C-alpha cells in the first residue's frame, strides 16, 4: 500500500533535545554513523523554556566538595535514589560544565572571569547541617535557552544526520531485541526503517495526560508508549511532580529562582508561611513540602483570589537591578498571560504539574533494563538504551531537586556515548531479517487514518485530562484512587471508534494528535493503577490513608507492564540499589528522617 | 449571550494541487475562548473544521514554532492578543514570499541550509591547563546581550524586502545577527574566517536599511543594528 | 549501498512535490509601516533624477560625436513650448519634492553607517524630521 | 529576457546540506562600499553650497560636482541590476545589462566635455530650465 525506504546506521538517537544531542555528537566524534530522528527542530524542544541553573560543584564563590552536593541529592529524594547513580552524577558533574563551556555557553560572569552560582532551594552545604550553598553556575533565565542553542551548534561541527520532523511510530523487535525504529515523514509522507545496532529514547516526559501542565504541547509520551508496546516494563511511574508556583488558568511557569533570592507567598491575610498551619521552620524547601503546603491552606478556609483557589508571590520588596539582570524573563511573561507587572503587585499562583519521574528503568552506564520472569533479578535489553527526562535512573527517586534535571541530560547523555564505544566495534553488517518488519506499525497507521466513528479525539483527550486532574492528584486517598483506575479504564475502551477527518498524508496534522494520544493513555493508564498500589507516603506522593512513610516493606520501585490499550496492567518490583561504586570515595548514607 | 469575532485563515491543500490557495472563514465565540490568537486556533480545531494545520509547542513565545503574518505584521500567535470587537475582522497569512506546505506551515529548509554555513560554534585553540574555564571579563560579557537571545523564528527575515527576491544568495537578518554574536565573542580566536565569506556581492551586502528587521522582531531584539557593525568592521580592517 | 540509493529515492518523491507549491503573498498584505514607505521612496526619488540626469547628458553626448551642436538655450526654449503652463508646473513641483526628500533622505543614509541612530527610537525621530523638513526646503524651490 | 531553469521549489537536498559561500572578491564587497560612501560624502557639501550661491557655479566648482553626481548616479543603478535583473534568474542577461552601464554611460562623460567648456556646467542647465 505505503512505500517504505530503508536506511543502515550504527546508532539511531530518538529526539533532539538536550539530551538526545548531548549522545548525538558524543558518538559523531568517536566515530560511528549516528542519526538523529526528531519530531520538532532541535532548538524547538522542550529544554528551551528552563530559567534556572545546572548544579555543579566548582566552588568559585566558596569552598565546596562535590560530597556535599551528593548527600543533598539523595536526602531530598527520600532515600529511593540508587545511590550509584547519585555518586557518578555528583561527581563528574565540574567536569561536565567546565566542558560545556568550552562548547561556548555564554555564562554570567564573575570579577576574575570565573563562572557566576546562585542558590536554589533544597541545596546546603557541611552535609545537610550549615548554611545554604550557591552550585546553580548559570545563566541569567535563559539557562535552559542557551543550552540548546550551543549543543545544536556543536552537533553541526561532527556529522550527524539530523531527521528534522519525523514522527517515530514503533520499535523493531526481533526475539526480545530491539534493531532499530520506524519513523513517519511528515513532510512527504513516507514510511521509514531505520535499522540500528544501538537504539537511544531521549523523546522527554509526559505532562499532557493532565489538565493543566507546565510541559510543551508536544510534550507528551512518546518514547515510554513505544518501549511498552514491546512488552518491557516502566518503573516509578506513580511519581509525579506538582510545582508549587505556576499561573492560574492556563499553565505557564514561573521560575523556581523568584523565591530564590527574595520570595514571599502570600496568603489572603497577608503572611510569610513558615509555621501555623502547614510548613517547617525553613523557608523555601522542596517541591513536595511547599507544594502539600499550598494545597491544602485554600481548602482549610485561606480563600485567596476569586473564587478561593490561588496564591500570591510577593516581588516588590526586591530592587529594580535584581528584576532586570538576574532575571528579566520573567518580568515579560508574567505580565502577557496574566496582565501584572513583577515590581509593584505579586502574580497569580497555582500549583500545576512540572516533572514525571518514571520512565524506561535504566542502569547508571545508560542501558535499559528488565526482569527475568523467574527469578526477579535484573536483565539488560540488547541493543536499547535511554538517556534523558524518558528515563528512570532514580537519580531523582521521588523528589527532584531544583536545576539537578539539567545535570541528567549533560551527565547522562554523555555516560551513553562512552558504553557504545567500549562495547560495540564501528560499523558490523546487520542481520537479514523478514521483508514484514515493523508490519503491525505501518496497521495502526492505517486504522487511525481510515477512522470513522462517533467521538472526535479532541473529545476523548477531554475525558483523559479531566479525569487524571481529579483523582490522581497531590492529595489522593485509596477511595478516589480506585475510582481514578475505574474512569481511566472507561476512557481507554473508547478510544476503539475515534473518529478522524483528514485523510491526507503530507502534514496530516490530524493523525498525528491522535497517535499523541494513543501514546498518552497507555502512560496514563498505568500511572492511575501503580499509584493505587503504593500503601505508604514518600516524595510527592502522598496518601491521607497511610501517611507513614514505610522504609522496612516500600523500598522498592514498581514497574508496569501493558501491552496496547484496553490491556490489562500488572505490577511487579524491584529492589532499590543502596551502595555507592567505591565505598572508599565516600560512603553509602543511611535513612533517617 | 455570545459575541461571534470571525476570523480568515489562508487554506491550501496538497493532496488537490490543482486548485489555487484562498481564504476560509471561522466564526469564533470570544467569551469562551482564551486572550491569545493560538488560543483561538486551537479552539477552532477541536469544535469546528479540524483539517487547520499549524506549527504550535510551548504556548509561552520561547520556542519559536508558531510564527506566521498576523494582521499584517509578522508576530509569534501565543502572544499576539486578540482585540476584543467583534465588529472588526481578522486575517491571517503564512510568512511572506515562502514556499508553503499545507495550511501555515511554510518551507524554512534555505533558512536553516544558511544557519550552518556561519559556523556557530566556538573555535577557540588552547584552553588552560588546570582544567578550569576558558576567562572572560563582566563588561565583554555584555557585549553579547541582545544577540544571543534570539529564538529563530524567521520573522524578521521574511519582512525584509531585499530577501523576498535573493533568499538564495543573501544571508537575512536573522542569521547575520548570529554571525555577529560569534564575531564579538572575546573567546573565539578565529575572526578572519568568519569575515571572509561575507565579503562577496551578495551575502552582506545586499542590505539597504529597510528596518523592518528591527520593528516586527517580537522579542525585541535588533538584528539591524547588528548589520551595521559587520559592515562597520569589513571595512576598518 | 543503503544511505545512498536511499536518498536518491527520497528526492524523486519530494522534488514532484516542491514544484507544486505555491508562494505566499508578500506585498499587498503587509503593513504599511513608516521603515519601508521612507525607504522605498529613496530609491524611487533616485531613479526618476538620475533618468534625467542620463537622458540630458547623452543628448548633450551624442551630439558631440555625431555633430549637432546643441547649447542650453537651444534646449532650453524646446522644452519651453510643447507643453501647457499647468503641465510645467507639475513638473517642476513633484521634481522639487523628489530632490528634497533625497537630500534628506542621503543625511539620514549617513548618520546610519556611522552605526549611530539605529535604535527603534532613532528611526522613528529622523523619519518625522525628514517627511518635515521635506515640506519646507519643497515648497523652497517652488518660490525660487 | 529568457529565464533560465530554477531550483524545484527554492531548495535542493536536506538540511543538513550547508551552504557554500563564494570565495572572497572583496573588490566587489568591501572595496564597493568605500566607493558608494565616498561619492555619498562629496555630493551632499557640493549640493549644499549649489543652492546657496545665486548665479551659476564655476568651471572648476561644477567638474568636480559633473564627476561626482555621474559616479553616485552608477552605484545607484548597479544596485538595481543586482537584485532585480540577477544572475540566477537571468544569466548571461546580467552581463548584458551591466555593459549598458558601459559603453551607454561612457559616452555620458563625453557630454560633460560639451558642457564644462562650451556652456556653464550642468548647474546651468538645470537652473536654466527653470526648477
Ligand atoms: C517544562 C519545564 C521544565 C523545566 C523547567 C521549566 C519548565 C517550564 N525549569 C527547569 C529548571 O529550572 N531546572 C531544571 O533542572 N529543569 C527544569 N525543567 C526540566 C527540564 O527542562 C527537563 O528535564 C528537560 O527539558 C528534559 O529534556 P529532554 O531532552 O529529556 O526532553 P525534551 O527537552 O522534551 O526533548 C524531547 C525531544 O524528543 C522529541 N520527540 C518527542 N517525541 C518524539 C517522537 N515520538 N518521535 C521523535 N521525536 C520525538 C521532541 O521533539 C524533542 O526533540
Ligand atoms: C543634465 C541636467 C539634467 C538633470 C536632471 C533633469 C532635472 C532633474 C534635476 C533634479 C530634479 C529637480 C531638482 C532641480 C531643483 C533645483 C533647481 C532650482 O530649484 O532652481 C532654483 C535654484 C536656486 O536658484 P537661484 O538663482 O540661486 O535663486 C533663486 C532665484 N532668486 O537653483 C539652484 O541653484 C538649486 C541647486 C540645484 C540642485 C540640484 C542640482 C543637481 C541636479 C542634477 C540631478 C541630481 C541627481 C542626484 C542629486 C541628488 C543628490 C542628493
Ligand atoms: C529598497 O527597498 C525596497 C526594495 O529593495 C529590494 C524593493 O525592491 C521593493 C519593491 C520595489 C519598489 C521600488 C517599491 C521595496 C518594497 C522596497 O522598499
Ligand atoms: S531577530 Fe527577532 S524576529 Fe528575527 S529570528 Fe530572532 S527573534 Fe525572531
Ligand atoms: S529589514 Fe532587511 S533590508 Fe536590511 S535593514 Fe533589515 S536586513
Ligand atoms: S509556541 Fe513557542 S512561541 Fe508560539
Amino acid at each position: 500500500k505505503y512505500h517504505i525506504i530503508d536506511h543502515e546506521y550504527d546508532c539511531v538517537v530518538i529526539g533532539a533535545g538536550g539530551a538526545g544531542l548531548r549522545a548525538a555528537f558524543g558518538l559523531a566524534e568517536a566515530g560511528y554513523k549516528t542519526a538523529c530522528i526528531s519530531k520538532l527542530f532541535p532548538t524547538r524542544s522542550h529544554t528551551v523554556a528552563a530559567q534556572g541553573g545546572i548544579n555543579a560543584a566548582l566552588g568559585n564563590m566558596h569552598k565546596d566538595n562535590w560530597k556535599w552536593h551528593m548527600y543533598d541529592t539523595v536526602k531530598g529524594s527520600d532515600w529511593l535514589g540508587d545511590q550509584d547513580s547519585i555518586h557518578y552524577m555528583t561527581r563528574e558533574a565540574p567536569k561536565s560544565i567546565i566542558e560545556l563551556e568550552h562548547y561556548g555557553v555564554p555564562f554570567s560572569r564573575t570579577e576574575n572571569g570565573k563562572i557566576y552560582q546562585r542558590a536554589f532551594g533544597g541545596q546546603t552545604k557541611e552535609y545537610g547541617k550549615g548554611a545554604q550553598a550557591y552550585r546553580t553556575c548559570a545563566v541569567a533565565d535563559r539557562t535552559g535557552h542557551a543550552l540548546l542553542h550551543t549543543l545544536y551548534g556543536q552537533a553541526l561541527r561532527h556529522d550527524t544526520h539530523f531527521f528534522i520532523e519525523y514522527f517515530a511510530l514503533d520499535l523493531l523487535t526481533h526475539n526480545g531485541e530491539v534493531v532499530g525504529v520506524i519513523a513517519y515523514n511528515q513532510e512527504d509522507g513516507t514510511i521509514h526503517r531505520f535499522r540500528a545496532h544501538k537504539t537511544i529514547i531521549a523523546t522527554g516526559g509526559y505532562g499532557r495526560a493532565y489538565f493543566s501542565c507546565t510541559s510543551a504541547h508536544t510534550c507528551t509520551g512518546d518514547g515510554n508508549a513505544m518501549v511498552s508496546r514491546a512488552g518491557f516494563p516502566l518503573q516509578d511511574l506513580e511519581f509525579v511532580q506538582f510545582h508549587p508556583s505556576g499561573i492560574y488558568g492556563s499553565g505557564c511557569l514561573i521560575t523556581e529562582g523568584a523565591r530564590g533570592e527574595g520570595g514571599f507567598l502570600v496568603n489572603s491575610e497577608g503572611e510569610r508561611f513558615m509555621e501555623r498551619y502547614a510548613p517547617t521552620a525553613k523557608d523555601l524547601a522542596c517541591r513536595d513540602v511547599v507544594s502539600r503546603a499550598i494545597t491544602m491552606e485554600i481548602r482549610e478556609g485561606r480563600g485567596v483570589g476569586k473564587k478561593k483557589d490561588h496564591m500570591y508571590l510577593q516581588l516588590s520588596h526586591l530592587p529594580p537591578e535584581v528584576l532586570k539582570e538576574r532575571l528579566p524573563g520573567i518580568s515579560e511573561t508574567a505580565a502577557i498571560f496574566a496582565g501584572v507587572d513583577v515590581t509593584k503587585e505579586p502574580i497569580p499562583i497555582i500549583p500545576t504539574v512540572h516533572y514525571n519521574m518514571g520512565g524506561i528503568p535504566t542502569k547508571w552506564n545508560g542501558e535499559a533494563l528488565t526482569i527475568d520472569e523467574e527469578t526477579g533479578e535484573d536483565k539488560v535489553i540488547p541493543g536499547l538504551m535511554a538517556c534523558g527526562e524518558a528515563a528512570c535512573v532514580s537519580v531523582h527517586g521521588a523528589n527532584r531537586l531544583g536545576a539537578n534535571s539539567l545535570l541528567d541530560l549533560v551527565v547522562f547523555g554523555r555516560a551513553v556515548a562512552h558504553t557504545v564505544a567500549d562495547t560495540l566495534q564501528p560499523g558490523l553488517p546487520h542481520k537479514p531479517l523478514p521483508s514484514d518488519l515493523g508490519k503491525e506499525s505501518i496497521a495502526n497507521l492505517d486504522k487511525l487514518r481510515n477512522a470513522n466513528g462517533s467521538r472526535s479525539t479532541a473529545e476523548i483527550r477531554m475525558n483523559m485530562k479531566q479525569t487524571m486532574q481529579k483523582d490522581v492528584s497531590v492529595f489522593r486517598t485509596q477511595s478516589s484512587l480506585d475510582e481514578g483506575v475505574r474512569n481511566i479504564t472507561a476512557v481507554e475502551k473508547t478510544f476503539d471508534d475515534v473518529k478522524t477527518t483528514d485523510r491526507s498524508m503530507i502534514w496530516n496534522s490530524d493523525l498525528v494528535e491522535t497517535l499523541e494520544l494513543q501514546n498518552l493513555l497507555t502512560c496514563a493508564s498505568q500511572t492511575a493503577v501503580s499509584a493505587a498500589n503504593r500503601k505508604e507516603s514518600r516524595g510527592a506522593h502522598a496518601r491521607e490513608d497511610y501517611p507513614n512513610r514505610d522504609d522496612e516493606h516500600w523500598m522498592k520501585h514498581t514497574l508496569s507492564w501493558q501491552k496496547d490499550v484496553a490491556a490489562p496492567v500488572t505490577l511487579k518490583y524491584r529492589r532499590v540499589i543502596d551502595h555507592t561504586l567505591d565505598e572508599k570515595e565516600c560512603p553509602s548514607v543511611p535513612p533517617t528522617v | 449571550t455570545p459575541r461571534l469575532k470571525t476570523f480568515k485563515v489562508y487554506r491550501w491543500n496538497p493532496d488537490e494541487p490543482s486548485a489555487k490557495p484562498h481564504l476560509q472563514s471561522y466564526q469564533v465565540d470570544l467569551n469562551d475562548c482564551g486572550p491569545m490568537v493560538l488560543d483561538a486556533l486551537l479552539k477552532i480545531k477541536d469544535e469546528q473544521d479540524s483539517t487547520l494545520t499549524f506549527r504550535r509547542s510551548c504556548r509561552e513565545g520561547i520556542c519559536g514554532s508558531c510564527a506566521m503574518n498576523i494582521g499584517g505584521r509578522n508576530t509569534l500567535a501565543c502572544i499576539c492578543k486578540i482585540d476584543q470587537n467583534e465588529s472588526k475582522q481578522l486575517k491571517i497569512y503564512p510568512l511572506p514570499h515562502m514556499f508553503i506546505v499545507k495550511d501555515l506551515v511554510p518551507d524554512l529548509t534555505n533558512f536553516y541550509q544558511q544557519y550552518k554555513s556561519i559556523q556557530p560554534y566556538l573555535q577557540r585553540s588552547s584552553f588552560p591547563k588546570d582544567g578550569t574555564e576558558v576567562l572572560q571579563s563582566i563588561e565583554d560579557r555584555k557585549k553579547l546581550d541582545g544577540l544571543y537571545e534570539c529564538i529563530l523564528c524567521a520573522c524578521c527575515s521574511t519582512s525584509c524586502p531585499s530577501y523576498w527576491w535573493n533568499q538564495e544568495q543573501y544571508l537575512g537578518p536573522a542569521v547575520l545577527m548570529q554571525a555577529y554574536r560569534w564575531l564579538i565573542d572575546s573567546r573565539d580566536q578565529a575572526t578572519k574566517t568568519r569575515k571572509a565569506m561575507l565579503n562577496n556581492s551578495m551575502s552582506l551586502y545586499r542590505c539597504h536599511t529597510i528596518m523592518n528587521c528591527t520593528r516586527t522582531c517580537p522579542k525585541g531584539l535588533n538584528p539591524g543594528l547588528a548589520i551595521a557593525e559587520i559592515k562597520k568592521s569589513l571595512a576598518f580592517a | 549501498e543503503m544511505n545512498t540509493k536511499a536518498a536518491i529515492a527520497e528526492e524523486q518523491i519530494l522534488n514532484k512535490q516542491r514544484a507544486r507549491r505555491p508562494i505566499s503573498p508578500h506585498l499587498t498584505i503587509y503593513q504599511p509601516q513608516l521603515t519601508w514607505y521612507l525607504s522605498s521612496f529613496h530609491r524611487i526619488s533616485l531613479v526618476l533624477m538620475g533618468l534625467g540626469f542620463y537622458l540630458f547628458t547623452i543628448l548633450f553626448g551624442v551630439s558631440g560625436l555625431l555633430g549637432l551642436g546643441l547649447t542650453t538655450e537651444k534646449v532650453s526654449n524646446w522644452y519651453h513650448q510643447k507643453f501647457s503652463k499647468i503641465t510645467e508646473w507639475s513638473i517642476k513641483g513633484s521634481f522639487a519634492y523628489l530632490f528634497a526628500i533625497h537630500y534628506g533622505g542621503a543625511i539620514r543614509h549617513l548618520i546610519w553607517d556611522t552605526a549611530k541612530e539605529l535604535t527603534l527610537k532613532g528611526v522613528y525621530r529622523t523619519g518625522y524630521a525628514l517627511i518635515g523638513f521635506t515640506a519646507v526646503l519643497g515648497t523652497y524651490l517652488l518660490t525660487l | 529576457l529568457p529565464v533560465l531553469p530554477q531550483k524545484p521549489g527554492g531548495v535542493r537536498g536536506t538540511p543538513n546540506d550547508a551552504y557554500v559561500p563564494p570565495p572572497e572578491n572583496k573588490l566587489e564587497g568591501s572595496y564597493h562600499w568605500y566607493m558608494e560612501k565616498i561619492f555619498a560624502l562629496s555630493v551632499v557639501p557640493l549640493a549644499t553650497t549649489a543652492m546657496l550661491t545665486t548665479g551659476p557655479l564655476s568651471t572648476a566648482a561644477d567638474s568636480f560636482f559633473s564627476v561626482m553626481l555621474l559616479g553616485y548616479c552608477y552605484m545607484e543603478f548597479n544596485s538595481c541590476i543586482t537584485d532585480y535583473i540577477s544572475g540566477r534568474v537571468y544569466g548571461v542577461w546580467h552581463k548584458y545589462a551591466m555593459y549598458m552601464l558601459g559603453l551607454g554611460s561612457a559616452v555620458s562623460l563625453f557630454g560633460i566635455y560639451k558642457l564644462e567648456t562650451e556652456n556653464d556646467g550642468v548647474v546651468g542647465l538645470v537652473k536654466s530650465l527653470w526648477d
